[PDB]
């Protein structure tokens, strides 16, 4: 049987149900004292100030009293990825590709700040009609490249980026995938045919 | 830090066949009434439920959504100005609005709707998202598949991170309308007259296949064929819902012959058993070549839909989208067809990839996905970063929301 | 355990605040199909030329 | 063994006449519902078993013993010591071995002068 | 009664032993 | 007969591998530059933990 | 040469993952048996409660949105035996065996 049970939302529709935590679970009258003895602090429905928002709108919440004012927990998760911006002059100097318009690079780059980086989410909002078709590779390689340019003309160095490598994986990749059922079924026959080759093998060494 | 806040913010889930609208935090939509309305040549509307099962002389049954777009502007008003006033009864200008949309909804409706938003209804927050992302968050995955059928398209559409990938969105036509279409072309086969509830004042309990012996209601006013239509489509649905099923494979004629009948008795009291043709016809949502419409067509069946939506995105994010099928929509409900599905798709995906269909085959959890997903985004801390502003859709105009929601 | 080492239960809690860079991110979809460790220098294969 | 919650007796026609006894004992682990012979009536009553007090049954003989109130109905401001006892951890319905070590002299001590002659001795 | 003498306490906070 | 069962399968895995059709040698990935988490990387976790207080 | 067509060339200043051949790969929210990460948050292990003193069967601690802490709880179709199960036929034989070995991680509350 299963020694632990792992799942994300619930394990099975025949789930018992989740225990929650409540007093008076005994009783109301045992926990009389305990729960006269002490008095409520008071919720508000207040406006808050969230400094992550540049505009300043006031949204409202159920807080206590005391909270009023305090800066908003949840701003302190507002952190973008890191993404180096350049100037006009600082392209026209080191940026320049006679493969790469700039109109083109900027589009790249707005993207690239809008999706943190996630490369599949930029391929597929890529303006593929205004600019050239753009592979993510091509993605990848001209922000790598040009991130380890600007890099090394400020200021520590950052692993450089093999297009080549990643186009023959997902080369690779497809080829694996678009095979037909036919040939994937050959393949795990090679793979047991050759597993019992040399599980016949190793039992003559054994032997041996 | 925290679990996450409750701005009390709205949630609107406005569908081809029933407008789901809530507050944010609730675990199920709190209304959900026929996005069909009544029209009365501005012209006065009939919305709910109440209203629309009245017959009335000169009023016509419309919907302000086409092909999952909204494109009747004044209908979809009166649907918010109804919705706000008799289900939310609290004023538009106090509670953020959080909206779904089609993974396909233009640059320019989405403008003219925020426009519609913040300029008529002064709400102090807005924020719209897909529908795909909504189902995918009402999961609790991150990515995965989307295989929405609805009434009007049965769409896959893939998510990355909460991103629809709009370039791996495939659609079909064939969805509950074609179904109704179905059931009304067997019935007119079958010569069986399709009498709506509304019609029958008495009825009196008849032998299977025997004539109807009904009473028609006195004083009945004229009506719209639209309206008369609407109403057979209801009945019809309610047809879909109780008889039909999803053959467990492909369909045969003598297995399905084999298999016991389904009693089914209409409004006007006739009965019959639909012996296998019930199933034939959700078979075409998996086999259209085998349709009398048009056996020659181009339409891909929901498993040819999938596995082709996953065929376009990025080999490296297959396998997420494999190993995350989310099914949803109301016409997903039929008997079986999740498992139908889960067979095919079994039998067409790569071995080498996880296939997993995630167990929601419920009602309020297939229909409601999307409203479920965008209160669980609405009622997030993180999330109050999102909002748009009325301050930022002063100041960036109706553009602002190309930029702000993507 | 048999050890007599201690093993507190773990808590599903909402996401903490980065106090830090640290908080590395992970691609989760990648991980399906690539283990999350690198490679170490010792198998892996020799530079190209 | 468990807190008594329960005293019920069954009555029935004969073929007031009862044809059983159903106590029912509750421990940190559960509750069980036991459907004794009719005749534990007289053991209840001369133990004096209530609702509420911990008791301890024996599948052999059927007598009942009392142990005193279960300790979630003391107060700290009754006086009691014996009364009052915690409610039993672990299933009501019990399988106890117990292992003791003798010699045969300790049973040749034993059984030479068992423990007014008593006082006497 | 304890409620009829003394105040209730906010929680979180030290009792003080305040009358009414 | 082993033998020439042996050779053949070498050689049909030899040009399995030429084609790349052989999963058993896949390419590894290379290592993506890292960073930290994004808002929107806390924000699918919040939204995780949310849908599953939902159900 | 057959490998030369795809065939894996390091470059310097770059690291690379290796593919999962021995099992499919998974969600981090499924168990490594099932080629998943198992990462701890989403683990399900038994537990035992102070009130009732029974074990529950397997259970995870959950946050919930006001901070109430709550215990997820999993089926299993040894639901029985776990209720039955605390201190430490055939099955139960099993059960106890694997218990008794620590095979299974069986969390017990304590005072800090
Ligand atoms: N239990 C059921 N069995 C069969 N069909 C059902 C069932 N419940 C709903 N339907 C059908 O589901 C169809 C689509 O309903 P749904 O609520 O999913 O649509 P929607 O998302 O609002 O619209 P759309 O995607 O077309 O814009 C309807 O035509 C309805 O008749
Ligand atoms: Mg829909």
């Amino acid at each position: 049987m299963h020694r632990e049970v792992y799942a994300l939302l619930y394990s099975d529709k025949k789930d018992a149900p989740p225990l929650l935590p409540s007093d008076t679970g005994q009783g109301y009258r045992t926990v009389k004292a305990k729960l006269g003895s002490k008095k409520v602090r008071p919720w508000k429905w207040m406006p808050f100030t969230n400094p992550a928002r540049k505009d300043g709108a006031m949204f409202f919440h159920w807080r206590r009293a005391a909270e009023e004012g305090k800066d908003y927990p949840f701003a302190r998760f507002n952190k973008t990825v890191q993404v180096p911006v350049y100037s006009e002059q600082e392209y026209q100097l080191y940026l320049h590709d006679d493969a790469w318009t700039k109109a083109e690079t900027d589009h790249l780059f707005d993207l690239s700040r809008r999706f943190d980086l996630r490369f599949v989410v930029i391929h597929d909002r890529y303006d593929h009609q205004q600019f050239k078709k753009r592979s993510v590779e091509d993605l990848k390689e001209r922000y790598y490249h040009i991130c380890a340019k600007l890099a090394n003309v400020r200021a520590l160095k950052i692993p450089v980026f093999d297009a080549g490598h990643e186009r023959r994986r997902k080369e690779q990749l497809e080829r694996l995938y678009n095979r037909t059922p036919e040939q994937v079924a050959e393949e795990e026959y090679l793979l047991q045919e050759l597993r019992k080759i040399e599980a016949r093998k190793k039992e003559r060494e054994k032997r041996s | 830090v925290y679990g996450g806040d409750e701005v009390g913010a709205l949630v609107f889930d406005i569908g081809s066949y029933t407008v789901r609208a809530g507050y944010a935090g609730e675990d199920c939509p709190k209304v959900d009434f026929p996005t069909a309305i009544g029209m009365v040549v501005g012209p006065t509307y009939y919305i709910d439920t109440n209203a629309l099962r009245v017959p009335r002389e000169n009023m016509e049954a419309i919907s302000p959504l086409k092909n999952g777009m909204v494109e009747d502007w004044d209908s979809f008003q009166a649907i918010l100005d109804h919705t706000y006033k008799m289900h939310v009864k609290s004023e538009a200008s106090l509670h953020p609005v959080l909206m779904s949309e089609a993974p396909w909804n233009t640059r320019a409706k989405r403008e003219k709707l925020t426009e519609l938003m913040f300029e008529h209804y002064n709400i102090p927050a807005f924020f719209l998202c897909k529908t795909a992302v909504l189902t995918a968050f009402a999961n609790g995955r991150s990515t995965g598949l989307i295989l929405d059928s609805g009434a009007t398209h049965t769409t896959a559409i893939p998510v990355h991170d909460g991103y629809v990938l709009q370039q791996g969105i495939v659609k079909s036509p064939l969805a509950g309308d074609f179904i109704t279409m179905q059931c009304r072309e067997l019935f007119q086969e079958m010569n069986i007259e399709l009498v709506p509830p509304y019609m029958i004042a008495s009825k009196e309990a008849v032998r299977e296949g025997s004539p109807a012996n009904w009473k028609r209601k006195e004083k009945l006013p004229q009506v719209t064929r639209s309206w008369h239509n609407y109403m057979c489509n209801c009945v019809i649905q309610d047809f879909q819902a109780s008889v039909l099923q999803v053959s467990d494979s492909t369909y045969d004629e003598q297995v399905a012959a084999q298999m016991p009948t389904v009693h089914y008795e209409f409004p006007n009291g006739y009965n019959c058993d639909f012996g296998a043709e019930r199933l034939k016809i959700p078979e075409g949502l998996f086999d259209p070549s085998n349709v009398k419409g048009l056996s020659g067509n181009t339409m891909l069946g929901v498993s040819h839909v999938v596995t082709t939506s996953v065929g376009m995105c990025d080999i490296d994010i297959r396998p997420g989208l494999y190993g995350s099928v989310i099914v949803a929509g109301g016409n997903t409900l039929i008997q079986s067809f999740t498992d139908r599905l889960n067979r095919e798709l079994s039998q067409k995906t790569p071995p080498s990839m996880r296939l997993k269909l995630i167990a929601n085959n419920t009602t309020v959890e297939r229909r409601f996905s999307s409203w479920i997903g965008g209160s669980i985004l609405a009622s997030l801390g993180t999330f109050q970063q999102m909002w748009i502003s009325k301050q930022e859709y002063e100041e960036g105009g109706k553009q602002c929301v190309e930029r702000k929601c993507p | 355990d048999v050890d007599g080492q201690t093993e507190v239960m773990p808590l599903w809690t909402p996401p903490t605040p980065p106090q830090d860079d640290s908080d590395i991110y992970l691609d989760s979809v990648m991980c399906l199909m690539y283990e999350a460790t690198p490679i170490p220098e010792a198998k892996l294969p020799p530079v190209y030329v | 063994e468990g807190e008594v919650t329960e005293l019920t007796p069954c009555e029935t026609e004969n073929p007031k006449t009862i044809s059983h006894v159903i106590i029912g004992l509750k421990t940190a682990k559960g509750t069980k519902q036991l459907k004794l012979d009719p005749s534990i009536f007289e053991s209840l009553q001369k133990e004096r078993v209530e609702a509420g007090d911990v008791i301890y049954i024996e599948a052999n003989s059927g007598a009942v013993k009392r142990q005193g109130r279960c300790d979630t109905y003391a107060t700290e401001f009754d006086l009691e010591a014996e009364e009052y006892v915690p409610l039993p951890k672990g299933d009501v319905h019990k399988k106890k071995e117990i292992i003791q070590d003798v010699t045969l002299h300790d049973l040749d001590v034993a059984n030479a002068r068992p423990q007014i002659l008593s006082m006497m001795g | 009664k304890a409620s009829r003498l003394f105040q209730p306490v906010q929680y979180g906070q030290k009792p003080e032993g305040r009358t009414v | 007969e082993q033998i020439t069962l042996e050779n053949q399968v070498h050689q049909r895995i030899a040009e399995l591998r030429k084609a790349g059709l052989w999963s058993q040698r896949r390419l590894p990935k290379l290592q993506e530059a890292p960073r930290p988490k994004s808002h929107w990387d806390y924000l699918l976790e919040e939204m995780q933990w949310m849908a599953t207080d939902f159900a | 040469d057959p490998d030369g067509p795809f065939a894996f060339r390091r470059k310097a200043g770059c690291q690379y993952y290796a593919p999962h051949l021995d099992q499919t790969g998974n969600w981090p929210w499924t168990s490594p048996k099932d080629g998943g990460l198992g990462d701890v948050r989403y683990r399900y292990c038994l537990t035992t409660l102070t009130v009732p003193q029974r074990c529950i069967g397997f259970a995870r601690r959950r946050v919930g949105r006001g901070g109430r802490v709550l215990l997820d709880r999993a089926h299993s179709d040894y639901d029985s035996v776990f209720h039955h199960l605390d201190l430490e036929s055939k099955d139960l034989s099993q059960i106890l065996v694997n218990i008794k070995s620590c095979r299974w991680r069986h969390f017990r509350p304590r005072t800090p």
